[PDB]
């Protein structure tokens, strides 16, 4: 309600009053106050809205010492009875001015006006008007809050959010203001850590009483940037309101710490003096200051400054763990159910501190925590409509949501949702399920949270060409991701020596390039759970192939600017034809006992065992067989129709057995895989149906049959 | 009119969105239904409205995507 | 990269290309703007269209952007 200032000045009139045996307190008690000191500083004596306004200080001031003379000496005890109606008014007066005047606090200004302007010399020996005019003058022109907002009044008020852990940088925070010379900490790290956090924790220190007197009666701001510079037209206006700022901390009010929350704020353009300075060339005389900067910005900074570093305490701020992250949880947690008026289980707040570390690579704990846990309490406020925050569910959800991470989905039909890959994918990609379980193995276990949070699940699909390798892939994708080109196939094996960005790799800075792995490392970043397949790796350069030991196992990546998004989350298949010597063999549709060791025997040759150690596993596909792709051929012509644009005509697709074995016997070989089946029906079946339509003749549905090879037929309808 | 009805709802004076979501603007879907029926085809010829060349698909669409692109195939001329 | 500081300030959300089919119901919803502001009717066939010709000829431009402008050509194509 009151500044210190005019809380002084009204309890000087209550004490002067007490001091000169005086009874009920009177206007002339608080115009003692005024008079209370011979300081010419005290504007209410000297330095006055009377002297430099319109009349003699003395005049005022014989006006008083003739009334406190003249009131006569009581007993102690009522020696300050009430301030009555009298001083109420006058204090209620003051309330009505800083509404007039738009002040957060009664100014000592305000009792001086408000008493002024009820007050009348009671006596005609002194004459004065009040001069209301006079006294605002003087007063306005006489005496931060314009510059910066009080922290500590804040705190005071509440309007905080409590810290834990932090607690430590804090009393080295109090440790490094109490310091004589070097009074100066500050706070640099990452970004998200708590160091706005540590600030307002510095403030509850003070507010608590909980730091030495020297510091204790701190008053905390926050400051400049508005002030600095939107406050700011001219050159020298900077120098001129820092200057400002910096007297008033200078001097009489015990002692006030500005608090700069983003140092590159400062430090000029260049420098060049350009205002910043200031401040480190007053910094010598005490000036307590605490400020903050991102680590990397502190870089930025201290590389060209040099002479705030000898102004500040260098302080890094470490990162709470998971579990000390949880303690914050809890310590907000009361704000966070008042926020949105929701409860939140405890076992909310602690998986989402957990989950968090594994979801967000891009925050820190404290961030990725409090965003699950004000996200998830936002989402529940808007079904407040219907509810509070469930420790699986609402984060799973609120954590998918936004991320997808399919994984946290944990879907109530199971079943399709990952039991039943087998028959789904085998309905896909037809051949042997073990390739397909390699999948959905790596699946469910990301889904139940068992997958080593260490190894992208990973596979070596071993085949011959035609085998179905990458059509295994982007099925998964297709199943797993709602799409079949969702997935970053990779040309590994196009890749010699200079293999950089175009690849994973990325780019070193200070070359041509800030724009990096674009295929790979940019969209990895960029997905936050992906599939990602490496075409004919045996074919790539070997020095990649040890590049991707890096993700292969661990999930780590990093890129040629050296950002990390460790990709632990995702599935990575590779693929190969290098065994196809040894699946050639024709030992078993599905490769058997001592055949598949010389097929994983090339592999072993052939690779670093350092790049075959970090796989998941290795698989061999069994080759597509003429008895297995007669399905794919009804599968695919029922795709092949799909994927013409409208569905307006279309097949009827009578194959007819001989088709279906037209088919299966002429697109197809051991040694070709199943590739030419969609040349072949391609080949004659939509070449003929081209005639058909080319001539523009079809009117309604379309014929498969054969002549006695393969034959279109010719509606009724045309010609 | 959809968009004065929508805005007497967010008004909450939905009693005046009434008057439009209510017969005006039907009617006026009802007044474009007749339109169309005029601009139909004649007995005389294939369309009343000559000049309304109703976007086609191909003769308009597919043959703007060439004039692009050229892509020749939705040319989809009998030059075959 | 550089910022670090808005980086964390928002929330990413990724934007994906509509569907075809989300594509062509994107152009039925703008068809009467298309037809009001050049003067002239479309087939909902050629929406159907413009959707498809854009995801198979204009991979460089995403769908709704891509197929109304083959729509909105295809009506200035028209309405001049
Ligand atoms: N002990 C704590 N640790 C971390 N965050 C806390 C803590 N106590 C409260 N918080 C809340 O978490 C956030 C910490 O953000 P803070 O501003 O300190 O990050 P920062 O280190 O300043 O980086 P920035 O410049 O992105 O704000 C604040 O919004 C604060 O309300
Ligand atoms: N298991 C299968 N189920 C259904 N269709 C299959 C299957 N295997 C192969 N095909 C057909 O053959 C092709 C799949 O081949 P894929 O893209 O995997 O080539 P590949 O096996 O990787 O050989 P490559 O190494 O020369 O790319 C598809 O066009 C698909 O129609």
């Amino acid at each position: 309600q009151f500044t210190e200032r005019a809380l002084t000045i009204l309890t000087l009139a209550q004490k002067l009053a007490s001091d000169h045996q005086h009874p009920q307190l009177q206007p002339i008690h608080i115009l003692a106050a005024f008079i209370e000191t011979p300081e010419d500083g005290s504007v209410p004596y000297l330095q006055n809205l009377i002297e430099k306004g319109r009349y003699d200080y003395d005049l005022f001031k014989k006006v008083v010492n003739r009334n406190l003379v003249r009131i006569p000496q009581q007993q102690p005890a009522p020696a300050e009875i009430t301030p009555s109606y009298a001083l109420g008014k006058v204090l209620q007066d003051a309330a009505k001015i800083q509404k007039q005047q738009k002040d957060s606090f009664i100014a000592q200004d305000h009792i001086l006006f408000a008493l002024f302007n009820d007050s009348s010399i009671q006596q005609i020996f002194k004459e004065a008007q009040v001069d209301i005019e006079a006294i605002k003058q003087q007063a306005l022109e006489l005496r931060l809050s314009k510059y910066a907002i009080d922290m500590t009044e804040q705190a005071r008020q509440g309007k905080l959010d409590p810290v834990i852990g932090r607690e430590e940088e804090i009393r080295s925070t109090i440790r490094v203001l109490a310091r004589r010379i070097k009074s100066n900490p500050c706070l640099i790290g990452e970004p998200g850590i708590g160091k706005t956090a540590i600030i307002e924790g510095v403030a509850q220190r003070i507010i608590d009483d909980d730091v030495p007197t020297i510091l204790q009666g701190a008053k905390l701001f926050s400051l400049d940037l508005a002030a600095l510079t939107a406050g700011a037209k001219y050159k020298g206006d900077f120098e001129e309101r820092f200057k400002g700022v910096l007297k008033e901390i200078e001097e009489s009010k015990t002692l006030i710490v500005l608090f700069i929350d983003e140092i590159h704020m400062l430090m000029g353009n260049g420098k060049d003096d350009a205002a910043n300075i200031l401040k480190p060339a007053l910094s010598r005389g005490q000036l307590k200051v605490i400020g903050a900067t991102t680590n990397n910005e502190y870089r930025s900074i201290v590389e060209k400054d040099g002479a705030f570093e000898r102004r500040f305490q260098k302080i890094e701020v470490a990162e709470p763990s998971v579990r000390q992250t949880v303690a914050i949880l809890r310590g907000l947690q009361p704000k966070y159910e008042i926020h949105h008026g929701v409860r939140i289980l405890d076992s909310a707040l602690v998986t989402a501190a957990q989950l968090a570390k594994r979801y967000l690579p891009y925050r820190r704990l404290p961030d990725s925590a409090l965003d699950l846990v004000d996200i998830s309490c936002a989402g529940v406020a808007v079904a407040r409509d219907s509810q509070n925050v469930v420790d699986s569910d609402t984060i799973s959800e609120t954590a998918a949501r936004l991320t997808g991470i399919p994984v946290k989905k944990l879907s109530e039909s199971e079943n399709e949702k990952l039991i039943h890959m087998e028959r789904d994918l085998s309905s896909e990609v037809v051949g042997q399920m073990d390739a397909i379980k390699a999948v959905s193995n790596a699946v469910r276990l990301s889904r139940s949270g068992l997958a080593n949070p260490r190894q992208p699940a990973s596979f070596l699909f071993l085949g011959l060409s035609g085998s179905g390798k990458t059509e295994l892939a982007k099925k998964v994708a297709g199943f797993l991701f709602n799409d079949e080109d969702m997935m970053i196939r990779v040309d590994c094996s196009e890749l010699s020596e200079k293999y950089a960005v175009s690849k994973l790799l990325g780019t070193t800075a200070g070359y041509v390039g800030y724009d990096e792995g674009g295929f790979l490392t940019n969209q990895l970043q960029y997905k936050p759970y992906s599939v990602l397949l490496f075409d004919e790796v045996e074919k790539a350069h070997p020095d990649v192939l040890t590049v991707m030991l890096q993700m292969l196992d661990d999930g780590r990546i990093t890129s040629g600017q050296g950002k990390t998004i460790d990709c632990s989350n995702c599935i990575v298949i590779m693929t190969s034809n290098l065994g196809a010597e040894f699946i050639n063999s024709q030992q078993g549709s599905k490769i058997q006992e001592s055949t598949k060791n010389l097929v994983m025997g090339a592999v072993r040759q052939h690779f670093r065992p350092e790049f075959l150690n970090r796989i998941s596993s290795i698989v061999i596909f069994n080759k597509l067989s003429r008895k297995a792709i007669h399905k794919i051929v009804d599968i695919r012509l029922k795709e092949i129709e799909e994927r013409f644009e409208q569905n307006d005509k279309h097949y009827k697709l009578n194959l007819t057995q001989e088709a279906k074995d037209f088919l299966a016997k002429y697109g197809y070989s051991d040694d070709m895989g199943a590739r030419p089946l969609n040349r072949l029906i391609q080949n004659e079946i939509l070449n003929k149906l081209a005639l058909r339509i080319l001539k523009n003749e079809i009117k309604d549905k379309e014929t498969v049959n054969v002549v006695l090879e393969e034959c279109l037929e010719v509606l009724p309808n045309h010609e | 009119l959809e968009n004065k009805a929508l805005d007497a709802e967010r008004r909450y004076d939905t009693a005046t969105a009434a008057d439009l979501r209510y017969f005006a603007i039907p009617d006026i879907k009802k007044q474009i239904e007749k339109l169309e029926d005029q601009v139909a085809e004649e007995e005389r010829r294939a369309g009343a409205n000559s000049m309304i060349q109703n976007v086609v698909d191909s003769d308009t669409i597919s043959e703007t995507a060439a004039r692009l692109t050229g892509i020749p195939v939705k040319k989809l001329s009998e030059s075959e």
